[PDB]
């Protein structure tokens, strides 16, 4: 039962872009219309994510769309129109974590773009987004992604957006057909409230495969745990089982550096008042190194022993290993000090690189790549 | 039981009222295209919207599907029987029908027209309105005063003046179960 | 303090039409407009009150303008255009108590009435509301009330209308002024839900100019009140100071619920009938009196009591009412003016809920020669459940 | 007494956009009509708004006056400063100002044309944008693609080609504080 309980209460006329890690579209819209229409899509959006795919209009793959999407915290606009491609990025930053309006029409022979009703793309273009096919004009939308590989996106992007979008108007129609299935989903509502970090709710953990090579291995968490106990950082090896290095929490509240089951390093923390605490390590060989808010935590070896520790890790950095973020797999519990499953917002830089939770190899799907919900009083 | 998860509503109204059907429904693995029928028959040339919600972390877990017809003039053509099909596999399955029918107020067939004449002498002005919804009561006005006491009485499709001995008017009111049309006012010079 | 208590609750998205006697409107807009411009307007209403204008548009008094009113529960629309008067009256019943949207569009070269987006009314009309002045185009709207006098109407109505409006769109203007200044000024907002009655909160009362001339005076009072004491019908002689008649109630009893009411029935400051009643239990209640000369009977939920008089003492007060009446005298409804408490038992005002039929005639309060402005004409708030 | 209870606002934005502007205000007494002044003068032909709310249930008691200037289509004329003015009695009273300015992406005076030409001739394309907000930046791009590390630091307003042997296309993008607008796309056919 958690020390400091985070006030996860969701937003039920929202919808939850970042649900689902495979990038499907969380919306698929099919229009087909009698006289000619022009393409408007307004919407209220908040985010932290700096890159991901708000829309997709359209037809077939290489016919012609326009993407709405995310990069570098900015907006782009993707086109191909007939098998030319082109894209475009303005305005001002986006994800800073407040909710503006956002939307797309085709107006005369442009493309409009506008943030707060105010305009910061006007792309010009020859033909239209609705297309002709047995006598009806047709167009397909989708929200949160693409209907097809990002391979074949004019630049590619990694579409994953953990964003939140609500007020939505889809082509003046009325048909509240999405607000009622969020009603009755809560896996498709966002947190009423957001804060920067990646949220971990202590149900699963994320994977990389990241090189560490002579080799060193630097970590920074930036954590503000929900739970006295969890694996913040760990590496793991499929076929010999074991955890060559691991990072944790356990109580009466301290930090732990760790290769295999022996503890290389322990220092104390009060974590469960809520603030933003900085873990950081260093290793490579003959050195090994944990830090707390500044302040140093002394080893729990020798030197004889830290050796023929660090020698048994670089053996293992030879081999492949799986980085993990906010937990480990089953492993016999004789293999690390700590193996439950961190619960709490965390921020992981590993060797001077900020990791991506949407650039992960494995997600599990309740961690929230770019917001924390609040501590509740 | 079916995949049909709710049912088309209705929609009855009078001519050139913008309304939506919709049905919508659940199911299993990339959802199928859902169509509508017009009096048990494929609608070729109509607005509609399809709405698809996928409920798993894939399009191969369960979907809801939604689709919105869209009538923009109702016009009588209109009028009928709607429901929705889906072709799931080797199956056929089709939802609970909604109906769309047309009422509204009184539309004249004849109003009174404008006469000139000598009077004090004979002559007659008429007044035909239809509805649905039927009947439709009429009432007569002589400027602007009503000459009956409600819809229905006295003087109806044709109206008979022995004659005035001065300019007039004539109106004519057409009432339903939805409410009146008033006509034109006819003015009847005299010499 | 009083023995049941009634909501207070308002709703600040919302405005009262009925806020003043005169008759005056609750609010008066003023459009100009560059080009041509065709007449829409949307709003929610709701009521009990059978009779009253909703609204006003177009022009001088007499030049061409429409009002949409209310007349036996019913929409009415009358047209001035060119010096053509006209009446339309159709539709369902609107004074049912319930929230329903009324829209009036210029639509075509006609004016259609509706009510929930379907269309009651199609009126034939040549001319436009919008008049050309000064290379612009004019026109004045004003709400729950005409900007000129009622008799200058195609057919006199009275203008007085109780009732509540909220979601008014005044040719889909994006000006929130009327919904501000009504946050600030509890007084144009209405009861958050109304019931059938007529609300006397006790600060005032209303009177008529009734004739009682042989003379019946029958009154039948359908009360459920607040307080446990006050008038609920009475006469007045102007001239005397005088209370020829009163209907009111009154208490003091001895047992734990204390009853403890009682009805009177009184010619000037001597009782002739007494009954108990139960007033403070939030129920609905039936006070009827029927005088005439030789004869005086108080019912109290269909029950007669027998009187307080000899019946020499009868007729040598039936004989002082005779000769009251007479004379001219003001029919009093919730209270009595500053009188001695020696010339009518009660002279309170009345606290509570209240109908009256007067003479086999139903008292319309916005009918009445004065009517104190806290008194709600055609609603009652309902009893707050602890 | 200044009879103001509040003075306009502003409308900063783009052509083409509709804004108000409102002020409101209380009097004793039957209300004036409130006058709309642009740079001192009475606007003679503007969409005007004038709301009346009395408060007691005398018209001689007081009332609150708003009005609300609209501007259907927000274009240079309108730039300027806005204030409202009332009569009471033989004395006037002025708001405080409010202001409207035209502020968005860039308006293109001159784009790249479509041409023809031979082989290996020089030739010269066009491309000319204002704000405000100045600068513009200009960025040409060559069958999509750009010419230049970034808007503005390249080449701007006038291109000079060397010549083309393939047709080949042109678009210029103007760059400025509020965001970006993109040229028509310029084909030059080449024989
Ligand atoms: C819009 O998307 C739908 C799928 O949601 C496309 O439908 C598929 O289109 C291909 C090519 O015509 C067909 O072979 C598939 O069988 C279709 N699937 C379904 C379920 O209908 C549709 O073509 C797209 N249309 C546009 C204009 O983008
Ligand atoms: C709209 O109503 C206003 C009042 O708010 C009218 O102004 C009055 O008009 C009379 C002439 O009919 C003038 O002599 C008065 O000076 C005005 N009185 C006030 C208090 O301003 C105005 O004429 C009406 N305009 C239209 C087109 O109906
Ligand atoms: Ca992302
Ligand atoms: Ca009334
Ligand atoms: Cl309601
Ligand atoms: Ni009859
Ligand atoms: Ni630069």
């Amino acid at each position: 039962l958690p020390c400091v309980p985070f006030s996860v209460a969701k937003s039920v006329k929202s919808l939850y872009l970042g649900r689902m890690f495979s990038g499907t579209p969380v919306i698929r819209l099919r229009f087909k219309r009698l006289q000619p229409t022009r393409l408007v899509a307004e919407f209220d959006f908040r985010t932290f994510d700096p890159e991901g795919i708000l829309l997709f209009a359209g037809g077939h793959q290489d016919s012609t769309w326009i993407v709405l999407a995310l990069r570098a915290g900015r907006l782009e606009l993707q086109l191909r129109y007939n098998g030319v491609g082109r894209v475009t990025s303005s305005g001002p930053v986006i994800n800073h974590g407040m909710w503006q309006t956002i939307s797309v029409e085709e107006l005369a022979r442009n493309l409009v773009i506008k943030v707060n009703r105010d305009a910061v793309m006007k792309i010009a273009v020859a033909g239209d987004l609705f297309q002709p096919e047995r006598g009806l004009y047709h167009l397909n939308l989708t929200v949160g992604g693409i209907p097809f590989h990002e391979k074949d996106l004019v630049q590619p992007i990694n579409p994953r957006l953990d964003g939140c979008m609500r007020s939505w108007n889809w082509l003046n129609g009325e048909d509240t057909t999405i607000q009622e299935t969020v009603k009755v989903n809560t896996r498709m509502q966002c947190f009423s409230v957001t804060e920067r970090g990646s949220f971990y709710p202590g149900s699963g953990f994320a994977f990389y495969s990241l090189d560490y090579m002579t080799w060193e291995v630097e970590v920074v968490a930036h954590i503000r745990p929900a739970a006295d106990t969890g694996v913040l950082f760990a590496l793991w090896a499929p076929d010999l089982r074991a955890v060559p290095l691991s990072v944790a929490l356990v109580d009466k509240q301290l930090v732990v550096l760790a290769v295999e089951h022996t503890a290389l390093a322990l220092m104390e923390i009060k974590v469960c008042d809520g603030q933003e605490h900085v873990v950081t390590v260093s290793l490579r060989d003959g050195e090994a190194t944990l830090e707390v808010d500044g302040t140093r935590g002394q080893s729990e070896v020798s030197a004889a022993q830290l050796q023929e520790r660090l020698a048994v890790l670089e053996r293992h950095l030879r081999s492949p290993v799986l980085t993990f973020a906010g937990g480990l797999p089953d492993v016999p519990v004789t293999s690390a000090p700590v193996t439950a499953f961190y619960r709490g917002c965390m921020t992981l830089e590993v060797n001077r690189r900020l990791l991506d939770l949407d650039e992960a190899a494995y997600k599990h799907s309740d961690i929230t790549a770019h917001s924390c919900p609040p501590v509740e009083p | 039981e079916s995949p049909f998860v709710s049912n088309p509503g209705n929609i009855t109204g009078a001519r050139g009222l913008t309304g939506t059907l919709r049905c919508q429904l659940q199911v299993q693995g990339e959802p199928p295209e859902v169509h509508w029928l017009r009096d048990g028959q494929i609608l070729e040339l109509a607005d509609s919207t399809q709405t698809q919600v996928p409920l798993g972390e894939d399009e191969q877990g369960d979907w809801i599907v939604a689709s919105q017809l869209r009538i923009t003039s109702l016009q009588l053509s209109d009028t009928g029987q709607y429901q929705c099909l889906v072709f799931l596999g080797h199956q056929t399955f089709v939802s609970q029908p909604g109906y769309v029918r047309l009422e509204g107020l009184p539309y004249f067939l004849e109003e009174p027209e404008d006469r000139t004449v000598a009077a004090n002498t004979p002559f007659n002005l008429s007044c035909q309105a239809q509805g649905p919804p039927e009947p439709v009561d009429l009432l007569w006005l002589q400027d602007a005063v009503p000459l009956a006491t409600a819809p229905g009485h006295g003087p109806q499709r044709s109206l008979h003046v022995p004659g005035l001995n001065k300019t007039s008017s004539f109106s004519c009111e057409a009432h339903n179960a939805k409410g009146v049309t008033t006509s034109r006012t006819a003015t009847i010079t005299v010499l």
